């Protein structure tokens, strides 16, 4: 049945995650209360993947809420669609986590991370064939980055050979909530080098100044930056959600986008960025390997594409859109590593999101990701060459190397990239 | 150019053109691969579950 | 009579099997509920035709086949197909989760866990067969399963139907219609299979594919269009099997006529005419029109150049309205305007068979019905062309050891890889002895 | 655009036609391993042509006819033309010539006897007057050494015809207008001036400069006296190995510039001596030359945004 179970910690991972949700549910036909009124068959034939059958006809999202903080949660549950969800699956706390990674971690995150795994048990334990989990969080919080690790931790412990797939939301300066973001983030990178077999590397300076260029948003809202967001998980999980066999399953998809377990963060890119009239396919394809388009504020003009995973929705046709990707590759093929032949892949699917005649979504595994880890690397060796704020996380009992460790993690990280960018 | 062996039935025939003359594993070995391959996955497991349990 | 048991692994070889045996069935007058009026002896007799039927006591012609996948998706549809009352639960396997493109996957990590039931139903089949003369093997080489679970099959073959011959049709991988470890796969189940394999047909999608958009017109054809094809191509090298005639009526000869060294077991494939059917009005190809086609690479099951490789052995199997005469005519006009150098060790030859039958198609199809088709079955040293090309792609990948922690996580060993690619290092080295 | 790829640092000819590709700003020099390339300009040796045409929407075409080799070499070269009924027994343009392994070693005596029976000098390589010492030299091929040469006067020298000649993806034959002589500056002793091979700039003389020397010293022209029967053992040998390498319906197109090398005797009767498949050009006209390969070999298959050649039909 290849059943994927859903997981959203913290504020950002729920108002995501919540998106997420209401916006495949409306792909999908399913109302606000779990009643089907599509008008497609299309829609009911991998709605499984995502969806319960409950009593009724009703599908209830395989989505588990979690938090330390109620609000978030609260808001969900009287949001758009907050009706759909199981309430069982919501679990959380009343402390919060102060936007510390060692809170939802270690302490906070301890007291309730068993109470997250019974739901998650439950759910698997009623899947025809356990796919694999995805988990929507950002890294500069405290909530989504400590608990969302330590939940990841325990699940790779108890379902070992399940993948593990993420939507992280990387912080920035310009989008920032507290100053500890940096540490936050460079905790849990290496926590996702270890126990994710993808990270959808959703940085929010990519998607503020897409907002405020593209969009010419002035003042952009979460809001804003999350209908980004919606629309970009929607596009890379529609191979998952309708009939289509490139990159069906989690593992096949792996498989193709990891040359090396390491380098699997990806680089998210969508098109049109959202006005009644339709994009040509080459309007799709030149737009969708734009860096103004890229989602993770990095040039893949100053890297190299390892892999590269496109998906095109709605009616068009095939031949323009092998014209077209091939004419794109074929006209830079000096951003293409040599090495993997074949290394593009395009999937195309008929049901289009939901207000657009055609999209496109981009999964690109570039080394120019390195840029993205050397920002949050230098901005925590900023404030750690002098331990500033580090009284936060040696008060829940963290020692400064375990901090070290993670800088030469990181680090080394980098480095990885540049050895395949420069062979 | 010889026709020969021209076989004829109800449903066809055949013949042969000359245009010039001329000028194991075992089931015990596999499991033992099998069964080779099987361990070094449960190692690499048991390598996993002793890193998450430290 | 001899029974042949087909066995179809993995997707491509499911999807094609499928093709084919709706084939079969339209080509010997076969209803869909899987009796045929024609037959004469109900529930038994050994025509030709029983070598890939069974009969049940209520006229019921059950193909002696076998479909195993890794995954239901794909068998599902052969549950609910338009042909569904032909098979049996019993022929129909299916696992929980698939190979992931992932050679040792599908070999080492699920194969071992379910090669015995495969084993199983076709010893439910053999059991059934007065005088079993082997297997056909259809599967792709870049599938997980086809190319994984597929050569830890033939493994096993070998131990348990040792006397038994076995042929493949091979689905070799292109980039036009597919996963980006292909050709791993391809390389590791090449490796492991070569000894087990009597004489192999590999059919190149992306030949299939130009062969589609370029005769066809379609725009872009999909895997119906390339199966439909390919049974076509298929059902011309297993009709001497199943249809009365003196060439190809067992596996043996197949091997007999085509494969003088046994590693060299790679027979080149080429079809014609492929017509569009939208063509009301298309002139009826000659023999010896069709019969020049078989030379021209645009019309080859792998795209390569014949007049830069020897012939080993050259067969000739026509379709249709077609006589000996016309042949020969065609042979010797040919002859005198093409390269056609065999080995200095076998004899400048061709053996020809005709069925009178012409080809038949599918309702409803892309092809059209024509007059008279041949396919000829050549083993010319250019094939090696195509091992060049994917052992390249292999050194590529490999040089970065790319993608290979995913094959060492399931079981396998960096060893294997090497191994399997020496092995392909000496068979190109084999072609080029063959072929000066 | 067009993408093309060099793999032949030492090409004189095609470093230019890469030089001018770039000149047009519509064609981009790929690294020398990259397959995503419409034009590979490819090495001299074990090119790998089974690797071409399986790129998708790729149209690729490269600068050499694989299977041209049988007539570019010395041994092939006489094998093929013995052996090609469309040449063997109506080749009275190529010296009689035998192919001896250090097999016809025991045919090259059997005529080579009547000689000295009845001129019986020949050359090997792959001059000298008797057998013997031919055979203690030495696979060589060997022939027989055109003993009266058309000499140029003044100087008593004997020259080098070279013609280039372009076949194109759709086999057509063109011969470069501009052909040059490889004049030896020696004194011709029948008993250095006998090599040819490089009182006119350069030791190369042009042809507008020999067909004066025909018209004013004998009294003829160079098209009727020696172009004619250039032109035909041009075609003779390209339209003879044509169905073995052609890349018509092939998936991927070649196309190849050749040179020619004849020899002129006392009659104004041609000789041809071999086939190069990688010549050079003369330095006064590479420009005009590299141009034409550009125009009509690879613009023709991938077109940009007079005729220096002689369509020889067929
Ligand atoms: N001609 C043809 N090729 C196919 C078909 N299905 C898959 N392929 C080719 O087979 C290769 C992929 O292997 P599959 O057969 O789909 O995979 P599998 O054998 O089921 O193995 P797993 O899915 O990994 O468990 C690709 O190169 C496809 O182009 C088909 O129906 N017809
Ligand atoms: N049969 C013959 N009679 C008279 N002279 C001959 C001859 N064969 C060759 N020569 C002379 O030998 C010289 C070299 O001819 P040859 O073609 O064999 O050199 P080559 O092929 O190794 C280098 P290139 O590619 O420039 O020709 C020529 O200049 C020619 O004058
Ligand atoms: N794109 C996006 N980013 C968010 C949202 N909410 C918080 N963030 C970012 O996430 C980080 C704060 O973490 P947060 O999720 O609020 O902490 P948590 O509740 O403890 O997990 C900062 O980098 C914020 O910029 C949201 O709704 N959308
Ligand atoms: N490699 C790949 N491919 C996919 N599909 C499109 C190529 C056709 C979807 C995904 C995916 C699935 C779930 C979660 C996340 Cl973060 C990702 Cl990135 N990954
Ligand atoms: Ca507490
Ligand atoms: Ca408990
Ligand atoms: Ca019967
Ligand atoms: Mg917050
Ligand atoms: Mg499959
Ligand atoms: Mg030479």
């Amino acid at each position: 049945m290849r059943e994927i179970v859903h997981i959203q910690a913290g504020q950002c991972g729920n108002q995501i995650g919540a998106k997420f949700w209401e916006v495949i549910s409306d792909e999908h036909g399913i109302d606000p209360t779990g009643s089907y009124h599509g008008d497609s068959d299309l829609q009911l034939e991998r709605i499984n993947v995502y969806y319960n059958e409950a009593t009724g006809n009703k599908y209830v999202p395989r989505a588990i809420l979690v938090d330390l903080e109620p609000g978030t949660m609260d808001s969900v549950r009287s949001g758009p669609f907050g009706q759909i969800f199981r309430p069982d699956n919501f679990v959380f706390g009343q402390s919060g986590a102060g936007n510390n990674w060692a809170k939802g971690h270690y302490t906070e995150g301890a007291e309730l991370v068993d109470s997250v795994l019974d739901v998650v048990r439950k759910e698997s334990e009623s899947c025809d064939c356990l796919q694999g989990f995805q988990l929507t969080h950002s890294l500069g919080g405290g909530t989504g980055s400590g608990m969302g690790t330590l939940l990841i931790s325990k699940i790779r412990e108890e379902y070992p050979d399940r993948i593990m797939n993420t939507f992280s939301v990387m912080p920035s300066p310009k989008v920032s909530d507290t100053v500890v973001e940096p540490y936050n983030a460079t905790l849990s990178v290496h926590q996702l080098v270890e126990n994710t077999d993808e990270t959808y590397c959703i940085d929010n300076e990519a998607l503020y100044d897409i907002c405020f260029r593209t969009l010419k948003l002035t003042t952009p809202t979460y809001g804003d930056l999350n209908h980004l967001v919606s629309a970009t998980m929607s596009g890379v999980t529609t191979c998952l959600r309708f009939p289509g066999q490139l990159n069906a399953d989690l593992r096949k998809l792996a498989v193709n986008m990891v040359p090396f377990p390491r380098l699997h963060f990806f680089m998210p890119g969508f098109a049109p960025l959202t006005q009644y009239r339709a994009l040509t396919v080459p309007e799709l394809t030149q737009q969708m390997f734009d860096s103004k388009n890229m989602m993770a504020a990095c040039d893949p003009r100053h890297g190299r594409y390892l892999t590269v995973a496109a998906i095109f929705r709605g009616r068009m046709s095939m031949k323009e859109v092998d014209e077209q990707m091939l004419n794109v590759q074929n006209k830079n093929s000096s951003y293409f590593v040599e090495w993997i032949p074949n290394n593009v892949k395009t999937a195309v699917c008929d049901i289009p999101p939901r207000g657009l005649k055609m999209s496109a979504t981009f999964i690109g595994n570039s080394t120019a990701i390195q840029e993205l880890f050397k920002r949050i690397s230098e901005q925590f060796t900023a404030m750690f060459r002098r331990k500033a704020f580090l009284h936060w996380y040696t008060g829940e009992g963290m020692d400064e190397m375990e901090f070290t460790e993670a800088e030469s993690n990181m680090n080394d990280l980098v480095s990885e990239y540049q050895q395949y960018q420069d062979a | 150019m010889e026709v020969i062996e021209l076989n004829k039935c109800t449903s066809g025939q055949s013949f042969e053109v000359i245009l010039k003359p001329p000028s194991d594993p075992s089931l015990e070995e596999i499991q033992k691969k099998l069964e080779a391959a099987e361990e070094r996955r449960k190692y690499q497991e048991a390598e996993l579950l002793k890193h998450l349990a430290e | 009579m001899r029974e042949c048991i087909s066995i179809h692994v993995g997707q491509a070889g499911v999807q094609i099997g499928n093709a084919c045996w709706e084939l079969y069935c339209l080509e010997h007058g076969i209803q869909p509920d899987g009796q045929m009026p024609s037959d004469k002896t109900i529930g038994g007799g050994d025509d030709s035709f029983n070598t890939f039927f069974s009969e049940t006591g209520a006229g019921k012609h059950v193909p002696r086949a076998v479909f195993v996948d890794l995954e239901p998706t794909v068998i599902d549809e052969v549950r609910t197909g338009t042909y569904r009352q032909l098979f049996h639960p019993e022929q129909l396997i299916t696992g929980k989760e698939d190979a992931a493109n992932n050679y040792a996957r599908g070999h080492y990590t699920i194969g071992k866990e379910i090669i015995d039931l495969v084993l199983d139903r076709i010893r439910k089949l053999a059991d059934q067969c007065t005088g079993l003369q082997g297997f056909l093997v259809f599967h792709s080489f870049g599938g997980g399963t086809g190319s994984g679970f597929t050569s830890l099959l033939m493994e096993r073959l070998s131990v348990d139907y040792g006397k038994k011959s076995k042929l493949e049709f091979s689905i070799y991988p292109a980039p036009q219609v597919s996963a980006v470890v292909e050709p791993y796969n391809s390389i590791l189940t090449t490796h492991t299979t070569l000894e087990h394999s009597d004489c192999a047909f590999m059919v190149d999608n992306e030949a299939i594919y130009d062969i589609c958009r370029r005769n066809l017109d379609i725009e872009r054809p999909t895997y119906t269009n390339l199966n439909r094809l390919i049974s076509q191509i298929v059902s011309s090298i297993t009709a001497s099997l199943r249809f009365d005639g003196a060439l190809n009526v067992d596996l043996t000869e197949f091997q007999t006529n085509l494969v003088p060294y046994p590693r060299i077991h790679f027979p080149l494939a080429t079809y014609a005419p492929v017509i569009s059917a939208e063509k009301a009005y298309h002139e009826q190809l000659s023999v010896a029109e069709i019969t020049n086609a078989c030379f021209e690479p645009a019309n080859q099951m792998v795209k390569c150049d014949p007049r830069h490789g020897k012939y080993m052995a050259c067969c000739l199997l026509y379709r249709g309205d077609v006589v000996p005469k016309d042949v020969n005519a065609a042979i010797a006009t040919i002859k005198t305007k093409r390269s056609i150098q065999f080995v200095d060790w076998c004899p400048t030859g061709f053996k020809v068979g005709i069925n009178y039958q012409p080809p038949t198609v599918v309702p409803g199809g892309d092809l059209a019905k024509v007059q008279r088709a041949v396919c000829m079955l050549s083993n010319t040293t250019a094939i090696a062309e195509a091992w060049a090309r994917l052992d390249h792609k292999f050194d590529l990948m490999y040089a970065k050891r790319a993608f290979v922690h995913w094959y060492v996580g399931e079981g396998m060993e960096e060893g294997e890889f090497s191994e399997a690619r020496e092995d392909m290092a000496a068979l190109e080295k084999d072609y080029e002895e063959v072929g000066v | 655009m067009y993408t093309f790829v060099v793999r032949d640092e030492n090409s004189s000819v095609y470093a230019e036609v890469s030089r001018l590709l770039l000149a047009t700003g519509q064609w981009k020099r790929l690294r020398k391993d990259n397959p995503r390339f419409n034009l590979m300009l490819g090495e001299r040796n074990r090119l790998p042509f089974g690797r071409l045409g399986h790129e998708p929407g790729l149209v690729q075409l490269v600068n050499y006819y694989r299977g041209a080799d049988k007539l570019c070499r010395k041994a092939s070269l006489v094998k093929l033309i013995k052996t090609s009924p469309e040449l063997s027994e109506s080749c009275t343009w190529f010296p009689e010539s035998y192919v001896i392994y250090p097999d016809e070693r025991e045919v090259f005596l059997a005529a080579y006897n009547r000689r000295r029976e009845g001129g019986n000098v020949w050359i090997a390589k792959s001059i000298s007057s008797e057998a013997s010492e031919l055979l203690d030299f030495i696979v060589h091929v060997i022939q027989k050494y055109l003993e009266k040469p058309l000499l140029l006067e003044p100087g008593h020298r004997k020259f080098d015809i070279r013609s280039w000649v372009l076949v194109d993806h759709l086999y057509n034959i063109y011969l470069y207008r501009e052909g040059v002589l490889r004049t030896s500056s020696e004194p011709y002793n029948s008993a250095t001036c006998h090599l040819t091979n490089h009182y006119e700039e350069g030791n190369e003389m042009f042809f507008e400069e020999f067909n004066q020397y025909l018209m004013d010293a004998l009294n003829t022209t160079l098209e009727n006296s020696i172009l004619l029967q250039i032109k035909h053992i041009i075609r003779s040998c390209l339209m003879c190995i044509e169905p073995a390498i052609s890349t018509k319906h092939l998936h991927y197109q070649s196309f190849q510039l050749f040179g020619f090398d004849f020899m002129v005797d006392e009659e104004l009767k041609v000789w041809l001596i071999e086939v190069n498949g990688a010549p050079a050009c003369a330095q006064k006209l590479y420009a005009e030359l590299c141009q034409g390969i550009v125009d009509v070999a690879i613009s023709s298959v991938f077109p940009l945004a007079t005729s220096i050649f002689i369509k020889l039909h067929h």
